[PDB]
């Protein structure tokens, strides 16, 4: 029976655009954490959230910065842990909520203890219960990629070592996490290796691609985009060019080994949906085909501005195709926006822009890479800078 | 709070029947076992019951010992027979949140005889 603990208006700091702005937040026993753009009874419940956090396992700190009354929740957001910062008119406000949250908190903890309890198991009545020894050290790609050659198979692989401070995906156009293991103070992450290069760099030398070699590239980012949204219900959250590579052979490959990349409704700091991905895709391809970024400014200010205010400009050398799709790609609205809809994918995939496109083909590799990294070996890191 | 009786002295091949006795918690909802604790041996498991009731026994108590929850009462029972000596142990009860923690009753002591002296 969930019901609610407390309600009210918060002032929420905005995490890019230098605000507050109210919301109407519900605080309830299940630990959801919910904020409104008014309140739920004075619009007849008909409106969605603008905000879904979760107080479970949450950390609360009271200060004056930037107002007086603030406070910090560390706090989720589904699977992501966040950081939000709260302004109240008063001193006692703030206590009040501070001390309301930590109660459901801590009837969480209990709940959960409880509910341990009530599903163990024979098994879990007992009374008790990979590593760099395998792996060769080779090369180093970032700043701390290197480049491992796995003792056991022979296999190359890129290791990711972070001091301590998306598995189960596999497609043919994203990394795949291959090995995840930790030290005491170290985090290991066995990915593959792409050793075409960044897309980042390849544009750069080319200053602009043709809308052939965009739509090819295009093309296997929408398939990645697609499986990820339908069968992992996973958001990326991470497009940009940046995290585009090749392999050897020329094809896609999604890596994570930039804030000209947010999308108005992040900017204005709703909630991460699928149109975040669907803005990405638009922002990368605009670049592509342009050799320019549709939004920049060296003042974040301006940028930000821009994006949220400003129309994008097309440069006259492209076609009606490739501008409908990017104008679809780049709506501000992210229900208006191309692929923003309940069919997703279906509606970039269906555009005109890829007309012709077999998307089962595209998923067998069956596009013609426009450009071939000349990479003579998987140990050739020519494209790494 | 977890308290166990009905332990004592009983002849081989005699029986007894083992009272875990709740207060403050809740048995009817949570995964209840008893374990017994030999002179120079290692801790063990004996037997669990979920809260469906279903049970699940170790090799050494198949067949001689049974494991049953009592709703009414808050308090979860361990039957023991066919006793043979060594089943001599202090014999504990305890949930899986107080197994982690390392929270245990006094337990109760049961020895089994050959013989009277």
């Amino acid at each position: 029976d969930v019901a609610i603990v407390k309600e009210g208006w918060l002032h929420k700091r905005g995490e890019y655009i230098k605000t507050w702005r109210p919301r109407y937040f519900l605080l309830k026993n299940d630990g959801t954490f919910i904020g409104y753009k008014e309140r739920p009874q004075d619009v007849d419940q008909r409106e969605a959230p603008l905000n879904n956090f979760s107080v479970a396992q949450c950390q609360l700190m009271k200060t004056e910065r930037p107002r007086p009354n603030t406070f910090i929740i560390r706090c989720l957001q589904w699977t992501t842990v966040i950081e939000r910062t709260f302004h109240v008119e008063t001193p006692e406000e703030r206590e009040e909520w501070t001390t309301a949250i930590q109660t459901v908190a801590d009837g969480l903890k209990k709940q959960e203890e409880e509910e341990m309890d009530a599903s163990a198991e024979h098994t879990d009545m007992e009374v008790s219960l990979v590593t760099m020894n395998e792996f060769e050290y080779l090369k180093l790609l970032g700043k701390k990629v290197i480049l491992v050659k796995e003792k056991a198979t022979g296999r190359y692989y890129a290791m990711k070592i972070l001091k301590k401070e998306l598995q189960n995906s596999r497609h043919p156009f994203l990394t795949a996490l291959k090995y995840s293991f930790q030290t005491h103070d170290r985090l290991c992450f066995v990915m593959e290796y792409a050793n075409g290069g960044e897309l980042f760099f390849h544009l750069s030398r080319e200053r602009v691609f043709s809308e052939d070699r965009a739509r090819f590239y295009g093309a296997e980012i929408v398939s990645a985009l697609d499986y990820l949204h339908s069968e992992k219900n996973v958001v990326y959250r991470d497009l940009k060019l940046e995290n585009l590579m090749l392999d050897k052979d020329g094809h896609i490959k999604i890596t994570d080994f930039t804030p000209e990349y947010l999308a108005p409704e992040v900017l204005e700091d709703n909630d991460y949906g699928r149109a975040v991905d669907w803005w990405g895709l638009g922002v990368v391809m605009y670049e592509m085909m342009c050799g320019r970024l549709p939004f920049y400014n060296q003042d974040h200010e301006k940028l930000f501005e821009l994006i949220l205010m400003e129309e994008i400009r097309f440069p006259r050398t492209l076609g009606p195709e490739a501008k409908s799709l990017l104008s679809g790609l780049l709506k501000k609205d992210p229900k208006q926006r191309l692929g923003g809809g309940s069919e997703d994918a279906k509606e970039i995939m269906q555009h005109r822009f890829f007309a012709g496109i077999v998307w089962q083909h595209v998923y067998e590799k069956k596009l013609s890479p426009p450009f071939k990294p000349q990479v003579t070996s998987e140990t050739d890191t020519r494209y790494f800078d | 709070q977890l308290v166990e009786s009905g332990g004592g002295l009983v002849q081989a091949g005699g029986s007894l029947r083992l009272s875990c006795a709740a207060s403050g918690i809740d048995v009817r909802i949570k995964t209840m076992a008893w374990y017994r604790q030999a002179p120079g041996k290692q801790r063990e498991l004996l037997a669990s019951v979920l809260v469906s009731g279903s049970t699940n026994y170790a090799d050494p108590v198949k067949g001689r010992f049974t494991i049953s929850r009592d709703n009414a009462k808050n308090t979860v029972y361990l039957q023991m027979n066919k006793l043979i000596p060594d089943d001599t142990a202090v014999y504990y009860c305890n949930t899986y949140g107080r197994l982690r923690r390392d929270v245990w009753g006094p337990g109760t002591q049961v020895t089994v005889s050959s013989h009277h002296h």
